[PDB]
RNA sequence: GUUUGACCUCAAAUCAGGUAGGAGUACCCGCUGAACUUAAGCAUAUCAAUAAGCGGAGGAAAAGAAACCAACCGGGAUUGCCUUAGUAACGGCGAGUGAAGCGGCAAAAGCUCAAAUUUGAAAUCUGGUACCUUCGGUGCCCGAGUUGUAAUUUGGAGAGGG
RNA sequence: GUUCUUUGUAAAGUGCCUUCGAAGAGUCGAGUUGUUUGGGAAUGCAGCUCUAAGUGGGUGGUUCCAUCUAAAGCUAA
RNA sequence: GAUGGGGAAGCUCCGUUUCAAAGGCCUGAUUUUAUGCAGGCCACCAUCGAAAGGGAAUCCGGUUAAGAUUCCGGAACCUGG
């Protein structure tokens, strides 16, 4: 299908066609507000591979975040996700993807799913997000960007953060004392 | 605590509950035959050994036939739709057992059923009608 | 003086696209099937409008009613789905392809004419995705394609393909040069 | 010493040990009541450990490989319903281990009885 | 007054009794201020309260029958269990199984077995 | 109470101007007059013209407020919107 | 056609149907983040990846079915306890910091999408209405969708056929 | 345990033969700044210059070799 | 001091007209391919902030266990309809 062609083309962001598209969209978004809803995703393939669906209940939002940092320790992607989840409180954030960037700001597209809509509730493939445990997933860094920033992975490279740095630090820094002292 | 103080300083009354005894005495529910032979006095491993069924497949950590026959004994002890039957009857009336020609019957073999499927369906119909 | 913000934004976008140089992969549109041949294609395609929900529902109910009391070939129809169109393309099963020039995401349709010409499948660019939508019982499809057709319309389809090749494909093959958007 | 931190703030004395054993026994009894017909644990394979300091010791494994299940006369999808663990990411190398796993699967199949769907 | 008696009596009778009890309460209160005590004031007040409760129940039961069967019942008449229970999708939505999982379960149902022979 | 404005009580609010009535009804003059003809409503002339017309001497047409308010509940108003949507 | 509508974008209703704030907070997930104290007074350093402050959830939370560990006769989701080990290793190599493989045990369940045309029929579904065997089901109606809703499947491969 | 409904040229599972057979990008990576980790083999994290390939790529060990193949998501003890 | 926006991870800070689709008045025989709306005018835009600021209007006599431009008698004046 056309999804493979779009995926291949998007990888060549420096291409002339994508160069002009980005040069136009950067001004188009800058003329708009910092955060505004998008009628349709500008990168349908990326959203589709991220679990997005065209059925009712899915919303595409566009957000702008400043660049730079006398230091900062969180990704702009996570900040944008939090700033969009703090406005659509009734929407559950699943994932987000880069669509464009600027020298002073970066632009990211975030797909939002409403657990209140019956179509989502009646869909066994998406009703799992209706559980309250998934509330404000972006605020807890449970998204792809949040997990990447947290360092949740496997192997020696993530021992200090395999299951959360705070949790492992608390578990290891405890003087266990059994009834029958060893 | 601050809230616990009110529950005792007020006449609302605690929502008393008592279920500790039932936590240990659990009724066997997944099998009536086992229930007729199960004994809550003995442990799960002891009950399994008495009945004759292995309690654990893996090696037990640390230290350590009639019922089976009765359970085992009880272990040892589809048609065709109207339209499908009519279609098979039409095939039999027109081409009979000529599968080689029935496979190419556009009028009847609308779905181009394979020779094996046609013969199996015809055999089913014949067995269901003699 | 002041106008609505969205109106000003879209006017600025229009006057920028009219003045911004674009690579030949862009502006491959704006050289489109003429009004005459476009109308002829619409007339040919108007006879193969896909069965709407009401038509299919009534036909199925009528068939069921007859069945309750107690053979035709596949109905030829236009293919419009982008995933299905791109699947008929690259497989040589497609005979005629129509491409909308006013797709909002340009990247979704930039490669389609190039792939069609690479595969040697006739293709035509027609103004207005709504026009394609109006003939497909949808708001818009951005693409339309033809498959096996009735014998009566085979000659018409061949003549339309020849006309398209003579008018648009051969004439506008130079579109590779002359970077669009160069108007002063 | 390793006490320059506020270790006193996190000192969990394992007083629950006495009650934890009883809780585990009660949970096992509940599982037996619910899983009465079937064993509390699945049939695990026999495996040989890496780290030669321990390879000389034979130990159990996670689940039988697809090849072992196929050689045992059944399928991985069907074997799961019978209580046989299946490991899709384990590859058999030693022939003796494969033979032992096949023999264990055959013995389990011979020793099991499956109730009718009725 | 007794609740079981007012249930059978028509609504207009209860409405008239409400006004009669209000008049009686007013008269007793006029008498009460000139007396150290008046026990019947408590009884008449609790009878007025009972009459009001009976009238409210009679209205609510009729309203419930008015919306019988149809969806979107009045919020005050809906379940008061808790806020969270309105979420936590209901049994139908929770048990909704996708065709893939349903077919897989049907093809490979969990069997019951014992291991001794 | 505080000072009461002259053109806020009496004939000022007893009769509503035709232009104001159309705005309140949010219905086109064609449909508004169709409904008026169906209901047999007619304009009325108060004993004082300036008093009713917010103290302004103009050839304004006055309609009874109660009749117009009752008109708003007629199902014909919804039927007109349904017909417009269907068209 | 000096016209009409298709669209695409953007607005409004005290519109029909919904949801969000906040409180609590021992535990959970992140952000933010010092100093007292201690070492050759304190430059690296310890206190500390702590308290305070901020946001987000449940009865548990997180993680969880490998771009893992090992180098062997290979192990085979995650989590938790003992050991590993006060070891490897860091440490103005001074104070101190300090794991991880494997092994012993409590428990085990695996999976779902993208990317393949349903193309001999968008076969999908939100919502309003009349009924009923009312946590929902049926007929009718409007709309969402072709910039993709139905079915199969995804490294254990899988799919079209005999 | 008792009973109503199925059904429809409907929905599945295994063996053989045959024809095909699809890998997630501003992402890995490189140089740098600040922080953290025993993790010097630069452990990870965030920013910044550039930017990737598909019999291709990460990590480790004898001249090659072993494991996965991420950049999408759910899950009881 | 919201309002439309911007910065801030955030508790929140800026900004009062700031490049907002920010409302308030009138007319017509019912608007001609036939009963779906046409036309005329202005461009500011919430709120709080004073019992010593501006303000619509009561004077006298008498009365109480404590109240008077209020309570009683007489005669007055302002706003709306």
């Amino acid at each position: 299908g056309a999804y493979k062609y779009l995926e291949e083309l998007q990888r060549k962001k420096q291409s002339d066609v994508l160069r002009f598209l980005q040069r136009v969209r950067v001004w188009e978004y800058r003329q708009k507000n910092v955060i505004h809803r998008a009628a349709r995703p500008t990168r349908p393939d990326k959203a589709r591979r991220l679990g997005y669906k065209a059925k009712q209940g899915f919303v595409i939002y566009r957000v702008r975040v400043r660049r730079g940092n006398l230091k900062y320790q969180r990704s702009l992607r996570a900040t944008a996700e939090e700033r969009v989840g703090r406005r659509a409180a009734n929407l559950r954030v699943l994932n987000s993807y880069w669509v464009n960037q600027d020298s002073t700001y970066k632009y990211f597209e975030v797909i939002l799913v409403d657990p209140q809509h019956k179509a989502i509730r009646r869909d066994a493939r998406y009703n799992w997000i209706c559980d309250p445990v998934h509330k404000h997933r972006e605020a807890r860094g449970l998204t792809a960007t949040g997990k990447k920033s947290r360092g949740i992975n496997k192997g020696h490279k993530f021992n200090n953060t395999k299951a959360g740095r705070r949790k492992t630090w608390k578990r290891q820094n405890t003087l266990s004392l059994w009834r029958y002292r060893k | 605590s601050v809230r616990k103080r009110k529950m005792n300083r007020s006449s609302v009354g605690k929502a008393t509950r008592r279920n500790k005894d039932k936590q240990r005495k659990i009724n066997i529910q997944s099998n009536p035959i086992i229930a007729a032979n199960w004994d809550y006095s003995l442990t799960m491993a002891q009950n399994y050994k008495k009945l004759g069924l292995r309690a654990k497949l893996q090696t037990p950590a640390g230290g350590k036939e009639t019922e089976v026959v009765k359970k085992l004994e009880e272990l040892a002890s589809r048609s065709q739709s109207e339209r499908e039957e009519e279609w098979l009857e039409k095939l039999y009336k027109k081409h009979g057992d000529d599968y080689k020609k029935m496979f190419f019957d556009k009028k009847l073999n609308i779905y181009q059923q394979s020779e094996g499927d046609l013969k199996r369906r015809l055999l089913r119909w014949k067995k269901r009608n003699g | 003086v002041k106008w609505p913000e969205y109106v000003r934004v879209q006017r600025q976008k229009k006057i920028l696209s009219i003045r911004l140089k674009v690579p030949p992969t862009i502006a491959q549109f704006q050289y489109t099937l003429d009004r005459n041949t476009a109308a002829e294609t619409f007339k040919l395609f108007n006879k193969y409008r896909p069965e709407t929900a009401a038509e299919k529902k009534e036909r199925l109910t009528k068939e069921a009613a007859a069945v309750a009391e107690g053979a035709s070939p596949k109905p030829y129809a236009v293919k419009y789905g982008l995933n299905h169109v791109v699947a008929l393309i690259e497989n040589k099963k497609a005979k005629l392809v129509l491409i909308a020039n006013d797709v909002d995401p340009i990247e979704l349709v930039v490669f389609l004419p190039a792939l069609c010409k690479k595969m040697g499948v006739p293709y035509a660019i027609v103004k207005g995705k709504a026009r394609l939508g109006t003939l497909v019982n949808q708001k818009t499809s951005a693409v339309a394609a033809l498959t096996e057709v009735r014998a009566e319309d085979e000659a018409a389809l061949a003549k339309l393909v020849s006309t398209i090749d003579a008018n648009f494909a051969d004439k506008y093959d130079e579109v590779k040069k002359h970077w669009g958007g160069g108007i002063l | 010493n390793h006490f320059r931190k506020h270790w006193q703030e996190r000192v969990k004395v394992h007083f629950d040990q006495a009650g934890k054993k009883v809780s585990r026994r009660n949970a096992r009894a509940t599982r037996a009541a619910k899983i009465a017909p079937r064993p509390l644990d699945l049939l695990r394979p026999v495996v040989r450990a890496p780290t030669v300091k321990y390879n000389r010791k034979v130990r159990a494994g996670r689940g039988f490989t697809l090849a072992e299940v196929k050689a045992a006369g059944l399928t991985a999808a069907y074997a799961r319903t019978i209580g046989i663990a299946v490991d899709h990411r384990r590859q058999n190398r030693n022939q003796e281990i494969f033979d032992a796993n096949v023999q264990r699967l055959k013995e389990y199949q011979s020793k099991i009885i499956v109730f009718p769907r009725n | 007054v007794k609740a079981y008696e007012l249930r059978t009596k028509s609504k207009e009778q209860l409405a008239s009794q409400l006004v009669d009890l209000k008049k009686e309460l007013a008269e007793l209160k006029v008498q009460k201020l000139s007396r150290p005590s008046l026990p019947k004031i408590k009884t008449v007040r609790k009878s007025i309260a009972c009459v009001l409760t009976v009238i409210n129940e009679q209205q609510r039961e009729a309203v419930r029958q008015l919306y019988k069967g149809k969806k979107y019942q009045p919020k005050d008449l809906r379940a008061k269990k808790t806020r969270a229970l309105r979420r936590a999708l209901t049994k139908f939505e929770a048990s909704q199984v996708t065709e893939k999982q349903r077919k897989k379960q049907i093809a490979f149902p969990q069997r019951k077995y014992a291991i001794k022979a | 109470m505080r000072i009461k404005k002259k053109n806020t009580r009496g004939n000022a609010r007893n009769f509503i101007t035709r232009s104001q009535a159309v705005r309140k009804l949010q219905v086109s003059l064609a449909d508004f007059r169709r409904l008026c003809i169906f209901k047999g409503i007619y304009p009325r002339e108060p004993r004082n013209k300036k008093k009713a017309n917010k103290g302004s001497t103009a050839p304004t047409t006055f309609y009874y407020a109660k009749d117009i308010q009752y008109l708003m509940h007629e199902p014909v108003l919804a039927k007109f919107r349904e017909h417009k949507t269907f068209a």
